[PDB]
Parts: structure tokens; C-alpha cells; sequence
């Protein structure tokens, strides 16, 4: 009869299609995941064509529908994440460029190889020669090289690639009637027509720019101190009043700073907290991993695995018969099958992944029951901020010394501490400024207030005011920065690290305050909480079928992103760094670098 | 007098799907429910209106053993004032439902590496259905106005969608096998009890 109803009916029929196509390619793509074989590659290119072409038609079919003329949410929500076309609309021939596009840099990214300029058949791919070269080396020199070589090699190759891309795809976001493409980007949080949250594409660009504004003194004083200890690992190499080494951020970025922990620990005689040989003395096992990851999930509450899970799924590395990409991941193939793929060791990082994991599985186990489209975290952020906040629970010392760990006379105080806090610093609070940083320049490069002329001059001045880091090499237009890192190279957005980060957080102080949990945060865990668990049910059973602030505030009470979570999560750390930084300076020049002698 | 032979019933091998959901009349011989009661094996077994045991000696005219395959969270969908696909275009049940409803899983059979095919269900209809009705009449559901002459296409569906079974489904989307057993209470002679 009307239009609604019968795009209800269309959306019935569509998710028994798609669950179904869907179920298909994923258990065609683990298999293959799972053992390195030819045909299974060919048999899983062959049902991703299907879902793909599938997919394709269904929105061309699915855009013969007005939108306005449809008033139940749910089914709005849907079909605008159904029928946009996007990339897909354009032209062909610049489609198929476009692919080329994609393939091209990103193979050259994924195959790219310097080589030492004494050696032309001795020299190293990115993974894993680059990362550890960059990251167990304490050379300078090497580093330095290293920086440069790989933002020559491929970076240098792909800067006109990237910048046509740009020019396509804003030409792609106008035709989906979007300003520009990092707008598009930023869509997926954007909310429209539900009173009391709603959400503009720049109100987001405001919500970030504002929690920013207020994580400035944390991440201030965080740099200080990394200042400080690595001015004395190189006094001929740092300045203690300026910005830091681009070279020396213990990967080839600065995505992460855990590495340099190792050489700035804040207590070098205190015994550090693993329970490797611990776990190893208890003869335990991955599979024995896995199961006390479970029973910790039951003490919240949530239901224990499905019994197809233990019995399917791949939890350890499969001899040496057979290779694979087990890098861990979580598969959730639809139709109640769920999955996780990790080659598990033993170990207390294996540990926390596991838990990690497990969360990303536990939260999808949630939502089994909204339709296909729903069927994924309210934003682009939730997975992972539920994959690390029972990973952050789990790794505090009173939860190990619960299920015997750790020694139960074990002594946790202020140094032991601060050393935990500074460590999960330089994993946590390490990506805030270094990816708002990039997000936010390639939100301008979307908005094309750049000219080309200038992306990376301006490019490190974004590094240099908003993160603190200066550049080793003069750089002219020869550079491409950007892609020399792989989010950017394969084209994935990069704000949803950032949001994920402050939704942990908020996720964290508002389950601790909802356990009746008193004293400090940071060593805080879920278990054995019943209350809690509910707490946070009530917001995984929505997936992103609420708006999902909505769902937010179902666990925080603010409607918005909020920072002061993370500054309270820290504060124990931060007054140490406003003691420890008492003699040095925070803060630094614009004008300097290390090669301007 | 002969033994109400539930045994090839219950475990035949080609059980039909729901939208032609097969039935078997029952009568003219003695029943022995106790036995299928106390197999004990099954994931779910209720019924509404008599003890699993008093049902053994107090009995009916006539009974109707009904069969079909579904998946697993639709179990639910199975009863009395009980609504969602497979209740309200596929198989409806009576409010004052006088038989019982057994069922069990079925993953290690019914499904298989690929996904089985065999297996349908009713997806769309005009309305419900009424009480106990089979509907094999499978003419196109007319989901827009435009009449399309009986093809697919848009808005015109085809009213019967296959189940996906492969075996490593969650125990909520494996096969689950459904039996249920309507009684009679009338005026014929004596043919069924045991
Ligand atoms: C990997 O897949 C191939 C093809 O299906 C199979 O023959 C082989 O046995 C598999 N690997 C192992 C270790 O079983
Ligand atoms: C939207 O439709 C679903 C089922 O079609 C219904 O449960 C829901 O209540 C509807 N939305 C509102 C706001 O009622
Ligand atoms: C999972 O936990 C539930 C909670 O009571 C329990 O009944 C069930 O037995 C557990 N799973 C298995 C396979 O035992
Ligand atoms: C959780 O509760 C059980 C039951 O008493 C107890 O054995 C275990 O130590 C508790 N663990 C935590 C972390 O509270
Ligand atoms: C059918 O399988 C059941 C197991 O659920 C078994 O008890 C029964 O004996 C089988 N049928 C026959 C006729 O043996």
C-alpha cells in the first residue's frame, strides 16, 4: 500500500539475501585466513565478487526509493546506509582508475623496499624489516636513514597518485552531494532528525577540536618528560626547550611511543608486571587463555561462548604444516557463527589480546538480533573501544592477583605505579595528538585549503604546534608523508582511533562508577559486578540501531565525547609529571630543527 | 489394535519444510507417548494442557501428527498466541492449542558444508494465516502496485526464501526439527488411546 511498508518489505527480504552472501564470502575468506592455499584464494575472490556485485545492484535497486517519504527511524537508517552509492556512481573509466588507484599504492606501500646505499640485494621490506629497525635500534643514524628512505621510496612515487586520489574522490563526495570527502569520512557519526541528539558533520569537527583543546596539558607534560629521558639517551641529538626527533619516535611515525618506554621507564629497578614465566609454571595454555577469558565474561554477567566458538575456531598457531595471516582479528561470519583467529602463545600480551578479542566477539554476539545493516557499533569507534576496555580491566595487578598471577604478597605502590601509567601512556595517550594531527590535515587537504604547492610544509607545522614533533630532513614537494603510513596509503579514516580512544575512557569511569567501585581508576576492573555487566549490555544490545550517542549516554550520561575521563583516568600521572617537570620546560619554537645547524 | 507407530515418524529422514508442512493422522492404534516423553534427548519439549504424564491414560478421538524444519531462535514462534515469520505466514497455531510441541536440534543432519538448499520457508503474504492451514500456492507476493505478470524483479518477490544451513551455525540458526501432536476430543468410537 504505502511507501514505508513496502520498504520494510524490502529490507525483509534484502537482509535474508545479504546475511546469506554475506555468510558466504566470510567463511570462504577465513578459510582462507586459515591455510594459505591457492584455490582458496580463487574461491574466495569468487563469493566476494558475488557479495560485492550483490551489494552494487541491491543499492542501485534500493535507491528507486525517497527517503523523506519513510518515517520510521530504523528503516531511514537503513537505507541511507544502503542506498549510498558512493564511489561506485561516478564514471567507469574513472572508477576504474580509481581501483588502479587503489591497488597501485597500496601494493607499493605493502612491497615497497629500501635498500642500504652500499648494498643493492641486501636490504629490507617494510614488515617486519622497517618496524624493528626502527623500533629495538637505538642508532641514530639508522633511524635517520631509515626516516628519509622510506618517505623517498614509495611516498615520492605515490605523491601525484595520492593527489589525483584527493581530486577524484572530493569530485565523488560532491556527487553524493557531500562538500568533500573527509566530510564523507566524518558522516558515519553524523545524526539527523531524533530530538535531543542530533548531529552535524561540524559538530563533530568542534567536538574534536574541543576535547583537544582540553588534553593539551596532559599531552604536554607527557612530552616533557619524553623530552627529558631521551635528551639523556641523546644529549648531541635534543634540546630540552623544543620539539623531538621525527626519527626517534620508536616506529617510523609516531603512532606509538610504547617502545621508547622501554627506554624511559620510570623506575628501572622495579620489577616490571608479566606473568610469562608465570603462566608458563602453571602450565597453562591458549586454550586454557581463552577459557579464563570466558569465565571473567560470565563474571559480568554476559553469556559464555557459544560451544560451536571452542569447538570451530582457530585459537592456535596451526603447526608449521600450514602458514596463514593469523595476525589477531575476531570474525563474526553472521547467523550466529562467531570466530576469533589469533595465533595464540603464551604470554601476558597474548593475554590481553585475547581479552581484547573477546570483547570485539562478545559485542557482536550482542547485536546478533537487529537487521543486517545494524550490525555493527553505533559508531566506527565501539568495537575496538570494547575490544581494549576489558583488555585495560584485565591488565590491572589486583585483577591478575584475583585468579592467582601474580604473588599474592605482591607489593603495588606509588613507583611500580606511575611506571604502569606511563607505559599505557605511551600506548593510549600517544595516538590522541598524533592522530588528530593527521586527521585533521587531511580533512583540510579534503577541504582543499591547502594548495599543493605547501601540503608538506604545512604539514609539519601541524606536527610541529599541535604535537610537538620537528622534522630530520628539509622537505620540499617532494614529499608525500601522509602515505607513507598505511592507514593513509589504503585509504582507511583515521578519526575513529582518536574517538575510539575518549570512548574507552568514558566507557571506563562509567562502569567503575557504576560497580560501586571507590578509589582510583586506573586500577579498576568490571568482574564479579553484575550491575555493571547490565550497565553495559544495555548499550552493546543496541549495536548502532539507537543514535549513537543515544547509546552513549545509556552508559556515561554525557551526550557527547568527553575528555575529562581520560585526565581523571590519569591524574595520578599527571601530578607526577607537573612534580617531575618542576626544572624543564613544556613547550616549544616552531623555527627549530635539528639540521639547522 | 497396533502401536501408534510414532518411531518412523519421529526419525524419518526427509521431513519437509515448514511452508508445506507435512501431517500425519493418527489413529487406529494404541499410543505410547511415555516412551518419546522420558527420551528425555531433545532440546525442548512443552505442551499446554496436560501433564507430559497424565496425557498417558486419559485420551482422544483423534490426533494430528504435524512436521517441519525451522531455525533455531524460532522456536519461540512455535505457540499459541505466539507471532513472527514462521508464526504468522508459515505455521499458525490455535490459542486453545490441545497438542503438544516437541523439538530438537538437527545440525549434525540437515545442514552441510555449502549450506543446504533443500530446506524454505514463506517470506511475505497478503496476511496471516488461519489455524492450521497448509499453503503450497506459491503465486508472486505483489509488494508495489505495479503489476509484473509473475516475475522477479522489483517489488516483486518470490514468497519462498531457502534456509541457510551450514553447520557451523550458532545453536540459534542450526536446524531445529519440530513436531507437534494435535489432539482431538469429539464423537467418534474408540480409536486412539494406549
Ligand atoms: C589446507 O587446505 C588444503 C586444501 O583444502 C588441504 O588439502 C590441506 O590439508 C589444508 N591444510 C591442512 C594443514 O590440513
Ligand atoms: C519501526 O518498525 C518496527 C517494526 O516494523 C517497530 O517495532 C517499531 O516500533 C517502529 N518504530 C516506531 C518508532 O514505532
Ligand atoms: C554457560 O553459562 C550458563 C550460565 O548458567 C550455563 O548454564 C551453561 O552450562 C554454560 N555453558 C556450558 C556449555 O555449560
Ligand atoms: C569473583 O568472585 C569469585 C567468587 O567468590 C571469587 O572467587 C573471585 O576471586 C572474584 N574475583 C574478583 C576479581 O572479584
Ligand atoms: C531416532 O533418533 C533418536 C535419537 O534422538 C533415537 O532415540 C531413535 O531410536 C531413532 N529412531 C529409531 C526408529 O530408532
Amino acid at each position: 500500500s504505502t511507501i514505508e511498508e513496502q520498504a520494510k518489505t524490502f529490507l525483509d527480504k534484502f537482509n535474508h539475501e545479504a546475511e546469506d552472501l554475506f555468510y558466504q564470502s566470510s567463511l570462504a575468506s577465513w578459510n582462507y585466513n586459515t591455510n594459505i592455499t591457492e584455490e582458496n584464494v580463487q574461491n574466495m575472490n569468487n563469493a566476494g565478487d558475488k557479495w560485492s556485485a550483490f551489494l552494487k545492484e541491491q543499492s542501485t535497486l534500493a535507491q528507486m526509493y525517497p527517503l523523506q517519504e519513510i518515517q520510521n527511524l530504523t528503516v531511514k537508517l537503513q537505507l541511507q546506509a544502503l542506498q549510498q552509492n558512493g564511489s561506485s556512481v561516478l564514471s567507469e573509466d574513472k572508477s576504474k582508475r580509481l581501483n588502479t588507484i587503489l591497488n597501485t599504492m597500496s601494493t607499493i606501500y605493502s612491497t615497497g623496499k629500501v635498500c642500504n646505499p652500499d648494498n643493492p640485494q641486501e636490504c629490507l621490506l617494510l614488515e617486519p624489516g622497517l618496524n624493528e629497525i626502527m623500533a629495538n635500534s637505538l642508532d641514530y643514524n639508522e633511524r635517520l636513514w631509515a626516516w628519509e628512505s622510506w618517505r623517498s621510496e614509495v611516498g615520492k612515487q605515490l605523491r601525484p597518485l595520492y593527489e589525483e586520489y584527493v581530486v577524484l574522490k572530493n569530485e565523488m563526495a560532491r556527487a553524493n552531494h557531500y562538500e568533500d570527502y573527509g566530510d564523507y569520512w566524518r558522516g558515519d557519526y553524523e545524526v539527523n532528525g531524533v530530538d535531543g541528539y542530533d548531529y552535524s558533520r561540524g559538530q563533530l569537527i568542534e567536538d574534536v577540536e574541543h576535547t583537544f583543546e582540553e588534553i593539551k596539558p596532559l599531552y604536554e607534560h607527557l612530552h616533557a618528560y619524553v623530552r627529558a629521558k631521551l635528551m639523556n639517551a641523546y644529549p648531541s641529538y635534543i634540546s630540552p626547550i623544543g620539539c623531538l626527533p621525527a626519527h626517534l619516535l620508536g616506529d617510523m611515525w609516531g603512532r606509538f611511543w610504547t617502545n621508547l618506554y622501554s627506554l624511559t621507564v620510570p623506575f628501572g629497578q622495579k620489577p616490571n608486571i608479566d606473568v610469562t614465566d608465570a603462566m608458563v609454571d602453571q602450565a597453562w595454555d591458549a586454550q586454557r587463555i581463552f577459557k579464563e577469558a570466558e569465565k571473567f565474561f560470565v563474571s559480568v554477567g554476559l553469556p559464555n561462548m557459544t560451544q560451536g566458538f571452542w569447538e570451530n575456531s582457530m585459537l592456535t598457531d596451526p603447526g608449521n604444516v600450514q602458514k596463514a595471516v593469523c595476525h589477531p582479528t575476531a570474525w563474526d561470519l553472521g547467523k550466529g557463527d562467531f570466530r576469533i583467529l589469533m595465533c595464540t602463545k603464551v604470554t601476558m600480551d597474548d593475554f590481553l589480546t585475547a581479552h581484547h578479542e573477546m570483547g570485539h566477539i562478545q559485542y557482536d554476539m550482542a547485536y546478533a538480533a537487529q537487521p543486517f545493516l545494524l550490525r555493527n557499533g553505533a559508531n566506527e569507534g565501539f568495537h575496538e573501544a570494547v575490544g581494549e576496555i576489558m583488555s585495560l580491566s584485565a591488565a590491572t595487578p589486583k585483577h591478575l592477583k584475583s585468579i592467582g598471577l601474580l604473588s599474592p604478597d605482591f607489593q603495588e605502590d606509588n613507583e611500580t605505579e606511575i611506571n604502569f601509567l606511563l607505559k599505557q601512556a605511551l600506548t593510549i595517550v600517544g595516538t590522541l595528538p598524533f592522530t588528530y594531527m593527521l586527521e585533521k590535515w587531511r580533512w583540510m587537504v579534503f577541504k582543499g585549503e591547502i594548495p599543493k604547492d605547501q601540503w608538506m610544509k604545512k604539514w609539519w607545522e601541524m606536527k610541529r604546534e599541535i604535537v610537538g614533533v620537528v622534522e630530520p630532513v628539509p622537505h620540499d614537494e617532494t614529499y608525500c608523508d601522509p602515505a607513507s603510513l598505511f592507514h593513509v596509503s589504503n585509504d582507511y579514516s583515521f578519526i575513529r582511533y582518536y574517538t575510539r580512544t575518549l570512548y574507552q575512557f568514558q566507557f571506563q569511569e562509567a562502569l567503575c562508577q557504576a560497580a560501586k567501585h571507590e578509589g582510583p581508576l586506573h586500577k579498576c576492573d568490571i568482574s564479579n559486578s553484575t550491575e555493571a555487566g547490565q550497565k553495559l549490555f544495555n548499550m552493546l544490545r543496541l549495536g548502532k540501531s539507537e543514535p549513537w550517542t543515544l547509546a552513549l549516554e545509556n552508559v556515561v550520561g554525557a551526550k557527547n565525547m568527553n575528555v575529562r575521563p581520560l585526565l581523571n583516568y590519569f591524574e595520578p600521572l599527571f601530578t607526577w609529571l607537573k612534580d617531575q617537570n618542576k626544572n624543564s620546560f613544556v613547550g616549544w619554537s616552531t623555527d627549530w630543527s635539528p639540521y639547522a645547524d | 489394535t497396533n502401536l501408534c507407530p510414532f518411531g518412523e515418524v519421529f526419525n524419518a529422514t526427509r521431513f519437509a519444510s515448514v511452508y508445506a508442512w507435512n501431517r500425519k493422522r493418527i489413529s487406529n492404534c494404541v499410543a505410547d507417548y511415555s516412551v518419546l516423553y522420558n527420551s528425555a534427548s531433545f532440546s525442548t519439549f512443552k505442551c499446554y494442557g496436560v501433564s507430559p504424564t497424565k496425557l498417558n491414560d486419559l485420551c482422544f478421538t483423534n490426533v494430528y501428527a504435524d512436521s517441519f524444519v525451522i531455525r533455531g531462535d524460532e522456536v519461540r514462534q512455535i505457540a499459541p498466541g505466539q507471532t513472527g515469520k514462521i508464526a504468522d505466514y508459515n505455521y499458525k497455531l490455535p490459542d486453545d492449542f490441545t497438542g503438544c510441541v516437541i523439538a530438537w536440534n538437527s545440525n549434525n543432519l540437515d545442514s552441510k558444508v555449502g549450506g543446504n538448499y533443500n530446506y524454505l520457508y514463506r517470506l511475505f503474504r497478503k496476511s496471516n494465516l488461519k489455524p492450521f492451514e497448509r499453503d503450497i500456492s506459491t503465486e508472486i507476493y505483489q509488494a508495489g502496485s505495479t503489476p509484473c505478470n509473475g516475475v522477479e524483479g522489483f517489488n516483486c518477490y518470490f514468497p519462498l526464501q531457502s534456509y541457510g544451513f551450514q553447520p557451523t551455525y550458532g545453536v540459534g540458526y542450526q536446524p531445529y526439527r519440530v513436531v507437534v501432536l494435535s489432539f482431538e476430543l469429539l464423537h467418534a468410537p474408540a480409536t486412539v488411546c494406549g
